[PDB]
């Protein structure tokens, strides 16, 4: 094919292929989870400690955006703190302008519309990553899920990254005995859970778990990270069922 | 395979440029036009190419052109190409005038849109110009004058030039019977007495013709200059050999 | 109409000694009849053996002596640590200051 | 195919521009059009063809008035037409109408035009307009005119003349029953008995479209007081003025 | 291949494409300078071979640059009006700066500047020509002659010669050019430069163009006679032996 | 086979060979040796000229930069006149600011910070140039920190100092002799016959004193480029010892 | 038969979502000298083995400056090192003049990691040819960082890149238990170092001329130990 | 070799593919849309599938709100429509701004159609692959529905259909309206029409819809709005009778 | 202001031009030549702002030298003047204008009639048979009013131009320590050193 080479050309069925692979490309990082509680939700990612030389606590994947705003993602690293950054301008641009700060749903287009941008020119490479993010605003709590096409939506919670289709059946579950939002702390628990599950891919490969949350009663509005003695719970609380 | 016509920024092995040869290729399809120099005029004969039954051509022109008051030229080749030039040629011409408050000297004219031609010539990303010149006008500085300019970029100047279709036939036969010192109403018969000759056209038929001449003299300190009507032609085309 | 510039008094002064020099300065800082601090020094070590201290309009000097200081410190990143030699560092100076003859620095400086 | 067809930078080794000549096949494909020049008028037409019976085709016209004395229609790529033509109507203003206090004659509106289809050639990175328009109007010093512009920025003045698929011979039929004298009102009939031929449709009052450049209407103003300023000679006929003139043969 | 472009060396360290360029100075007309010691003469030919056109106007290939600076060249006659402007113009803008005119050699650098700065970037193609400019400094007597070459290099020489059958006349030249003692006669000097292109003149005064140079800002074209003069001077010598 | 085609890109095993190339140049430009000793620094080249109506001193093939810092260039020569040029300014320049001079390698440094300009795209900055440079660099000077240094600049960008150094067609021969000459007691009229000689050696034609240009920098009087006369008896008083042995 | 059409940009994905001409660089660090870092808990490391061309040449350095309290070696394409340590000593300024506090370690990480970023996703440019092994001692002690051409900088312990790194980043695997603790002794945590880089050589061994060494935290700003003076390890 | 991966060159039949590929991508949608006028009202119909228990389908559009009186839907990728629902979203605020009143439909349609032309002549960006369908109740024509296409096309639809199902929809149209005789719905309020649709629908796909499965939207006297969730589900049940 | 008088006469024009330079208080010069040729047969003669002044001259000397290398052909005296008030005429309107008004003096070889254009700084132009700048009128215009007559020879204006000289001289409170003399003509521009060695 001819047709896979250049970012902007379309095949003759209308098929962008160098997206495509892109998705290729984020569906093989590590693995990214997302949790909507009642009121605010939670973030879990799997980081792959390589060596016994690797300070703990450090090299975190959880960024922040403002004040109020999970943030997680999966494939390209560097990619990642890039469209990152970007959402941080726009964040900030837009509570200098309106002073509030700025509504879950909105952010999301702005990262979609420059996400989208980079399948328009050739001479730009598209985002290699997947997104997920959300935050509580005015209107409760959302979370979102952007991709490599800027396609994206809300969820009930998702997840990207090698090992998620478990993450999800062992998602869309959590849903259905649960019909009525899950529970602030409860999520974090059951976070832990769904990527020990799901890190059996990487099993040769002892890992280090990091959770981090938003909520309007236990964070207060503002997004958090979720160290300390809830953390160790949360884990031994997924180890044990882990049996 | 693998040629070096691929574009003006490249040098042949030999040092050919190939893309600008093909445009001084593009001139022999275009009508014949003459250009005879006089002991006391200039005489400016062109045939018109393109027809058709239902062609209006009594009213507007496409081979003669006024760029000064005292300068013409006869076209051959790209039509767009050549009004380009024409105007930016009628700019520059007033310029001069705007500045010495005098009237431009043909030659420096002939140059300045020659080094135009030229220019086309070196730069990536540009076409050069696919048209030829017979610049016919006086100036106090060397009265009378014939020169000629081709797509390359260089100029010449003629006592009697031919450029076109057919211009080995029509050169020839001018090489042969031009007489230096030769009066003006004996150029106006060669000018037909050669453009004849070099037709196909069943019958050589006015309303296929355009005529223009540069005459001055002690009567008029000045010179004027006349662009021949359909119907002088018609005329004067029964005076020497058309029934 | 806004004025850009202010007089927080002080004085300065250098002797030069056949082997050693000195740079003295008061303490003092005020505003038209007030006080402003009884200590607030006015003559720092720039690094590489050289002491400078700008008087005049007090903002000018702090903003010189620091950009100045900028300017030791990239002078050894750009020549390997090399140490600048004091009338290199005048004639420096004179660059940084004459870069805003236009919009003079209000002060008079010694190093 | 050749290796010189696919740049608008490039001489092919005889000394054609390629591109061009594609840009011009787009036209010598699109829906027939034609233009006749009367003593007392001039009328330019191009037909309509539906896509569907569902979709309204009075909200897209084809033959446009650019200046109240001037209007112009087309055969190629449809929407290069739609905006070449407020492009055209700008050019107009800018460029003339508002340098000096009047509107422009024909002959120099079909150049400022040509002008913009120029540009579209003369430059790698973009392509020239798929269009070739005709058009026509009058202005005091120059009696009635027509004029046909390519892609390839070049334009020449017809009496009559057509472009389009069915033109070969369209262009064949005019050519017999063409004569200086013709009426405006002949001109609008020969038009329609060569718009005939010219179509595997129907006939009716929307499926064409023509209109004309002829006397002043000095009701079409909206005013009335300056004594010079008396009306627009471009007239768009309706549907109705037509199917009548179309019982009549 | 590698001859494709101005921005790509070869696998052994060439630039094919400013090379062909030279390849196309040889094409054109040639052209020789001859230095003595007090004077500079430079020489062509003129491609006379398919005339009856004008005569008047009729380049001479040899251009005036200031007062006290002529510059002859070889290549695309086109090519070769632009540096002949630039050269022209930067000329003046010097003594306008410096009050001083011009040096040969600031102007053949800068000439050379030129050609040079026209093989940078690609989107550009390097001039195809190769030039020779004579001339005396301000206020100085030293005779000077420098070449310059399409691709950006310039050189001083007591005598040289470029375009097509540059290589014979450069045979002559060579065995016959004396660098311990140079022509001291304009006269003589014109003779040697005259000489050498008759051996590429193909007959007759009427293909051979002579400009003689001077200090002091004394420049002066010869004449069809004046130069005949010499063709038949050294026709005699010449079966004479 | 494929991958030597772009100036900024890597062949699978790393490699950028358009720059590789660059110094192939190099190899082609005619010997240039420098050698340092605690007396001073040397540097001497093979002139090679096609004929014998070019000016000799028209081959510029040793400049000044500086009063205390001269070089000897190989390789393309318009490439080089834009160094020697960028080269000139940048000491002048830091004169001016400083009221001193310029130290050797802070020199050498700014020269390879120029060839590090080149590339065409647009991934951010902007360096307007095309291609690497097409030459290397002898730069022989001394300041009084390090006193007498030798540096060689690359198209690569890099530098290394050398005790004694060549480039040019010949340093493969020339490197080698040199490996094993070369010692830190060597007097300046010593490095003087041993740049002579090497060159006569790995160079051609009879060496004269019109294909062999020879130049000299130090603390008392800077860079000279010595004259013909003297040049010429140098390579008299060298050919002699070779007689005996 | 057998080609590869997606590593002629850094900007194509090939079919399963490789950057290969970012990988092609990676494999440049690789062909470069070899270089080590390591820490404890009160001061960082960096060891380096300089490298040259005759016996008359120079060995080239790898250790740079960026700050009193900061550092780095490399390994690779010298001039690319050049652009980012310097790109670097400019953002500590800003945070220095302007804030009037020392930039800390894990920011400049960052900070290399998005800049190294731009030129794996624009077209005509190519990839940074240089890893960096950072070094500095902040508000949290000792620091050390592993950056790479794909903009991933890692925090470890210790590591080694470079050519036949290999060996010596297995020894300070096992030696880490105890060099961890190393505090208040730099002495001793340098010997570590050279201890650990010599498991790396092959053709010579470590001579006063090749061996580089840099260290920096609780009170030793980052300076530098060159030839003569680091005698006493060899 | 490569006509159709330029979207400037034309084939020697003046083509440009590239556009035409554009289309197909505006087919593996897989949602159909028909939008049919009342006499006070518009309404245009589309279908919801939501394929994932994950996704929470309030986040789930293919019709946005331009202006406070113009509706959209969009035949494409939700990243591409996004887009163009934005640039059109603004034009609309802009031309307010600049002329006193609230833009036209067939305005807003022909900025975007013209804006998608030069988008496509000048090749500063690949053509989005969506078809645009602008409905809305002017002030000037009422009931109005005009749409545009990747080509840079539009035109009016008394009402039309868009989806991988065209004539269907279509044709089964033809014949009512070819009936009726008559270029509109008759019916004195919205309600009714809608029920119209989904009724006009479900027989040409041949499958039953529930308040989930549809998607819809209407015109009123200036005031768009978006059809209620649970509301969807009503004129479905008052229409399961009258049969 | 400075002296700048000019007389076109039978077949040649004069200029005169004050020698004095004065920098406040004190005289720098009394020996400066505020002319400038322009060409073989074009003179200029000139006086205005102290920088001003001839850093405009240099710079029209210029480009008419230029244009006459590269046309090999010279420049008209009407063609000249037209250039110069070109230039002055966009200088009024520009950040900073050139103060500098001038003489210009040449021999028209096409016609063989010398001709004398008069420009002031804002662009003004006119042709004149004898003109001056600045306050230089009014003490000599009456005197040529008087006397001239376009017959005279080159011989008998400069025994006129004296007059007015003498003129300047008894009234005008400013010492401009004489003025230089100089001629156009068939032959090209010579200095009449002796108007001064007198």
């Amino acid at each position: 094919t001819g047709y896979d080479l250049s970012n902007s050309v379309f095949s003759p069925d209308g098929r962008n292929f160098q997206v495509e692979y892109a998705v290729k490309a984020v569906e093989n990082g590590t693995t990214s989870i997302g949790i909507k509680c009642n009121d605010g939700v939670v973030f879990a990612v799997e980081k792959l400690i390589t060596s016994k030389l690797l300070v703990p606590q450090k090299n975190v994947k959880i960024q922040v955006v403002d004040r109020h705003i999970g943030c997680v993602y999966s494939g390209l690293i560097p990619d990642g703190r890039h469209l990152v950054n970007r959402g941080r301008e726009e964040a900030a641009s837009f509570k200098k302008l309106y002073k509030t700060p700025i509504p879950i749903p909105a952010f999301a287009d702005r990262l979609g519309q420059y996400v989208q941008a980079h399948t328009l020119y050739n001479s730009v490479r598209p985002f290699g990553v997947s997104t997920i993010f959300g935050g509580v605003d005015k209107n409760g709590a959302h979370l979102y899920m952007l991709e490599p096409s800027g396609s994206y939506w809300g969820y009930k919670g998702a997840a990207t990254g090698k090992g998620r289709q478990s993450a999800k059946a062992e998602l869309e579950k959590l849903v259905d005995h649960h019909p009525e939002g899950l529970s602030a702390r409860e999520a974090v628990k059951q976070a832990a859970k769904i990527i020990y599950l799901a890190h059996e891919d990487n099993k040769e490969k002892d890992f280090e778990l990091e959770i981090s949350w938003c909520s309007l009663s236990e964070t207060n509005g503002l997004h958090k990270f979720v160290k300390g003695d809830l953390l160790q719970e949360a884990i031994d609380f997924a180890q044990k069922e882990i049996n | 395979s693998r040629r070096y016509d691929s574009r003006t920024t490249i040098f042949s092995p030999e040092g050919r440029l190939y893309q600008v040869e093909y445009a001084l290729e593009s001139i022999s399809h275009a009508g014949t036009a003459i250009g005879i120099m006089a002991s006391d005029g200039i005489v400016l004969a062109a045939e018109r190419k393109v027809t058709s039954t239902l062609l209006e051509q009594d009213t507007s022109t496409e081979k003669l052109y006024k760029l000064n008051d005292k300068i013409a030229v006869a076209v051959a080749g790209l039509t767009a190409d050549a009004e380009i030039l024409i105007n930016t040629a009628r700019i520059h011409a007033q310029n001069y005038l705007k500045t010495y408050n005098e009237d431009i000297p043909v030659e420096i004219l002939v140059r300045r849109l020659s080094d135009i031609k030229q220019g086309y010539t070196q730069h990536g990303g540009l076409r050069p110009f696919g048209v030829s010149f017979i610049y016919a006008g006086y100036d106090d500085r060397y009265g009378y004058q014939l020169y000629t300019s081709n797509p390359s970029g260089n100029y010449t100047g003629w006592k009697a030039i031919s450029v076109g279709a057919n211009t080995s036939a029509a050169q020839t036969l001018l090489q042969m019977d031009y007489k230096d010192d030769m009066k003006v109403d004996d150029a106006i018969e060669l000018a037909l007495k050669t453009l004849s000759k070099t037709t196909d056209s069943s019958a050589l038929t006015y309303d296929r013709l355009e005529f223009a001449t540069i005459r001055k003299g002690a009567n008029d300190g000045e010179v004027y200059q006349k662009i021949f009507k359909p119907q002088e032609i018609k005329d004067i085309l029964v005076k020497t050999g058309i029934t | 109409q806004f004025n850009p510039y202010g007089d927080n008094g002080g004085t300065i002064l250098g002797i030069a000694g056949e082997d050693f020099a000195v740079l003295a300065g008061d303490t003092r800082n005020i505003t038209d009849y007030s006080i402003n601090s009884r200590y607030e020094p006015k003559v720092f070590d720039c690094g590489d053996n050289i002491v400078m201290s700008a008087n005049g309009f007090a903002a000018d000097g702090d903003a010189l002596v620091k950009r100045f200081k900028n300017s030791v410190k990239w002078y050894h990143f750009d020549h390997n640590d090399k140490k600048l030699s004091i009338n290199s560092a005048a004639r420096n100076i004179q660059h940084l200051l004459y870069g805003k003859r236009f919009f003079p620095y209000y002060v008079h400086t010694i190093i | 195919t050749d290796r010189y067809s696919f740049s608008l930078t490039t001489f092919s080794p005889s000394g054609k521009l390629g591109q061009i000549d594609y840009a011009l096949t787009a036209v010598k494909q699109g829906v027939t059009s034609l233009g006749i020049k009367a003593t007392n008028g001039v009328v330019i037409a191009t037909e309509k063809k539906s896509s569907s019976p569902l979709a309204m085709s009075e909200t897209l016209s084809k033959v446009s008035l650019l200046t109240p004395d001037i209007g112009a229609v087309y055969s190629g790529m449809g929407p290069d037409y739609r905006v070449l033509v407020d492009k055209s109507r700008k050019v107009a203003h800018t460029s003339y109408k508002r340098i000096y206090g009047e509107y422009p004659p024909t002959k120099l509106l079909v150049s400022e035009v040509a002008k913009i289809m120029q540009e579209a050639t003369q430059s790698g990175g973009v392509r020239p307009f798929g269009v070739s328009l005709l058009i026509a109007g009058h202005d005091e010093f120059n009696g009635f005119s027509l004029y046909q512009v390519d892609p390839s920025g070049s334009y020449f003045p017809w009496k009559a003349t057509a472009i389009g698929k069915g033109s070969v011979a369209a262009k064949t039929f005019l050519e017999k029953r063409w004569n200086d004298e013709l009426e405006l009102e002949d001109a609008i009939h020969i038009a329609l008995l060569t718009l005939k031929e010219s179509v595997e449709g129907e006939f009716n009052g929307d499926t064409i479209e023509l209109a004309i450049i002829g006397d002043e209407n000095p009701d079409l103003l909206g005013y009335t007081g300056i004594p010079t300023d008396k009306g627009p000679r471009f007239r768009k006929l309706t549907s109705q003025e037509i199917n009548d003139r179309l019982e009549a043969l | 291949g590698y001859d494709r472009a101005l921005s790509i060396f070869s696998p052994d360290g060439h630039i094919f494409q400013v090379e062909y360029a030279l390849e196309a100075v040889k094409r054109g007309t040639c052209a020789v300078g001859v230095k003595g010691k007090n004077c500079v003469v430079l020489g062509c030919e003129r491609r006379s071979t398919l005339k009856l056109q004008d005569t008047r106007i009729t380049p001479s290939k040899v251009s005036k640059i200031d007062s006290h600076v002529v510059l002859s060249f070889s290549g695309l006659n086109a090519d070769s009006r632009i540096l002949i402007e630039k050269a022209r113009v930067e000329a003046q803008s010097h003594r306008l700066t410096l009050e001083d005119p011009v040096t040969v050699e600031y102007l053949t650098r800068y000439v050379a500047g030129v050609q040079q700065r026209y093989t940078q970037s690609g989107g550009v193609r390097p001039f195809g020509v190769s030039t020779l400019i004579a001339g005396f400094d301000p206020r100085d007597d030293e005779p000077k002659l420098y070449q310059t070459e399409p691709s950006g290099i310039y050189s001083s020489w007591s005598a040289q010669t470029i375009g097509r059958n540059s290589k014979t006349v450069r045979e002559f030249l060579e065995k016959n050019y004396d660098r311990k003692e140079p022509p001291a006669t304009v006269e003589e000097c014109v003779k040697l430069t005259v000489r050498s292109l008759l051996e590429v003149v193909q007959t007759g005064a009427k293909n051979i163009e002579i400009t003689v140079v001077k200090p002091d800002s004394d420049i002066v074209a010869l004449s069809s006679e004046e130069i005949n003069q010499y063709v038949t001077q050294i026709e005699q010598e010449k079966q004479e032996q | 086979s494929e991958y030597d085609r772009g100036v900024s890109t890597f062949s699978p095993e790393g490699r950028l060979f358009q720059v590789e190339y660059s110094l192939e140049a190099i190899k082609l430009g005619s010997t240039a040796i420098g050698i340092a000793t605690k007396e001073g620094v040397v540097l001497g080249v093979e002139k090679r000229a096609t004929s014998p109506l070019l000016e000799s001193d028209s081959i510029e093939k040793i400049v000044e930069i500086d009063r205390h810092i001269g070089c000897a260039m190989s390789g393309l020569t318009a490439d080089a006149r834009s160094m020697i040029e960028h080269a000139r300014t940048a000491a002048v320049t830091h004169n001016l600011y400083y009221d001193e001079d310029i130290n050797v390698e802070s020199l050498t440094q700014s020269v390879c910070d120029l060839a590090l300009r080149f590339g065409e795209g647009a991934s951010g900055e902007e360096r307007l140039m095309s291609r690497p440079f097409g030459v290397a660099l002898l730069i022989a000077g001394h300041d009084a920190d390090d006193g007498y240094q030798l540096f060689h600049a690359e198209p690569s960008g890099t530098f290394y100092r050398y005790n004694a150094k060549a480039i040019g067609s010949g340093s493969e021969g020339a490197q080698a002799e040199l490996l094993n000459e070369w010692h830190s007691s060597l007097t300046l009229k010593e490095a003087e016959l041993l740049v002579l000689k090497i060159l006569k050696q790995v160079m051609e034609e009879k060496l004269d004193e019109n294909n062999a240009q020879l130049s000299c920098i130090t603390k008392q009087d800077g860079f000279k480029i010595y004259d013909n006369e003297k040049t010429a008896e140098l390579i008299k008083e060298l050919k002699e010892k070779e007689a005996a042995e | 038969m057998f080609r590869n059409n997606y590593d002629g940009d850094t900007v194509t994905f090939s079919p399963t979502g490789r950057l290969f001409q970012v990988e092609y660089a990676l494999e440049a660090i690789k062909q470069g000298s070899v270089t080590v870092g390591l820490r404890s808990n009160t001061h960082a490391v960096l060891v380096a083995l300089k490298r040259n061309a005759d016996e008359l040449s120079s060995y080239q350095k790898k250790i740079i400056k960026c700050d009193e309290h900061m550092g780095l070696s490399l390994a690779g394409l010298a001039p690319d090192a050049r652009v980012l340590s310097n790109y670097l000593r400019q953002q500590c300024n800003y945070s220095s003049l302007v804030f009037n506090r020392k930039l800390a370690v894990e920011r400049a990480g960052h900070l290399l990691c998005d800049k190294a970023q731009k030129n794996t996703q624009s077209y005509g440019g190519r990839p940074y040819g240089v890893g960096l092994l950072i070094i500095g001692y902040d508000k949290s002690g000792a620091h050390l960082l592993e950056f790479q051409p794909s903009g991933n900088v890692t925090e470890l312990y210790g590591t080694a890149i470079g050519a036949r790194s290999q060996g010596a980043k297995t020894y300070l695997e096992r030696t880490l238990d105890t060099f961890i603790k190393i505090d208040g002794n730099p002495d001793e945590l340098i010997k570590a170092g050279v201890e650990a880089i010599s498991q790396s050589l092959r053709d010579e061994s470590l001579t006063v001329d090749n061996l580089s060494i840099a260290i920096v935290g609780k009170d030793t700003p980052f300076t530098i130990y060159d030839g003569e003076a680091v005698a006493k390890y060899i | 070799a490569g006509y159709d991966r330029h979207i400037t060159i034309f084939s020697p039949e003046g083509r440009l593919y590239q556009v035409e590929y554009a289309f197909k991508a505006t087919n593996q949608t897989n949602i159909n849309s028909l939008a049919v006028r009342g006499k006070d009202c518009t309404v245009v119909i589309s279908q919801k599938k939501v394929p994932d228990k994950l996704l929470d389908p309030t986040t789930v559009s293919y019709i946005f709100c331009i202006s406070r009186t113009i509706g959209m839907v969009v035949n494409g990728p939700i990243p591409d429509a996004r887009n163009a629902a934005l640039r059109a979203k603004a034009e609309a605020a802009e031309f307010r701004y600049k002329y006193g009143y609230d833009m036209p439909c067939d305005v807003l349609a022909k900025r975007m159609a013209n804006l998608s032309q030069i988008y496509t002549q000048r090749a500063y960006m690949r053509p989005l692959g969506v078809i645009l369908t602008f409905v809305s109740v002017d002030e000037e024509l009422g009931p109005s529905i005009y749409k545009t296409d990747p080509a840079g096309y539009y035109v009016g639809y008394k009402a039309t259909a868009t989806g991988p199902k065209q004539q269907e929809i279509t044709t089964n149209l033809e014949n009512h309206f070819k009936k009726s005789k008559i270029d509109h719905i008759n019916e004195e309020s919205w309600e009714k029409v809608v029920e119209f649709a989904i009724t006009h629908m479900i027989d040409a796909l041949g499958t039953e819809f529930s308040k989930n499965d549809l998607e819809v939207g209407v015109a009123t006297k200036d005031k768009f709005f978006t059809l209620s969730a649970e509301n969807i589900e009503e004129r479905l049940v008052a229409i399961a009778e009258q049969d | 202001m400075d002296i700048i008088l000019g007389i076109r006469v039978q077949d040649s024009v004069i200029l005169a031009s004050s020698k004095a330079v004065t920098r406040g208080i004190s005289v720098l010069k009394d020996s400066d030549d505020k002319t400038r040729q322009l060409s073989p047969h074009t003179l200029m003669s000139f006086a205005g702002e102290a920088g001003d002044t001839v850093q405009f001259a240099e710079y029209i000397q210029a480009n008419i030298q230029l244009y006459s290398i590269r046309e090999d052909y010279e420049l008209s005296p009407q063609a000249v003047s037209s250039f110069v008030r070109q230039e002055l005429a966009k200088s009024i309107r520009s950040r900073r204008p050139y103060q500098v008004n001038v003489l210009i003096g040449g021999y028209d070889k096409k016609k063989n009639k010398p001709e004398l254009y008069q420009i002031d700084y804002l662009g003004t132009k006119v042709e004149l048979p004898y003109g001056a700048h600045g306050y230089s009128g009014f003490y000599t215009f009456s005197l040529l009013d008087h006397h001239y007559r376009p017959d005279m020879t080159t011989e008998e204006g400069l025994d006129l131009l004296k007059l007015c000289v003498q003129e300047l001289e008894k009234r005008m409170p400013m010492d401009f320590k004489g003025v230089i003399v100089k001629i156009v003509d068939k032959d090209g521009i010579r200095q009449v050193d002796d108007f001064q060695a007198q």
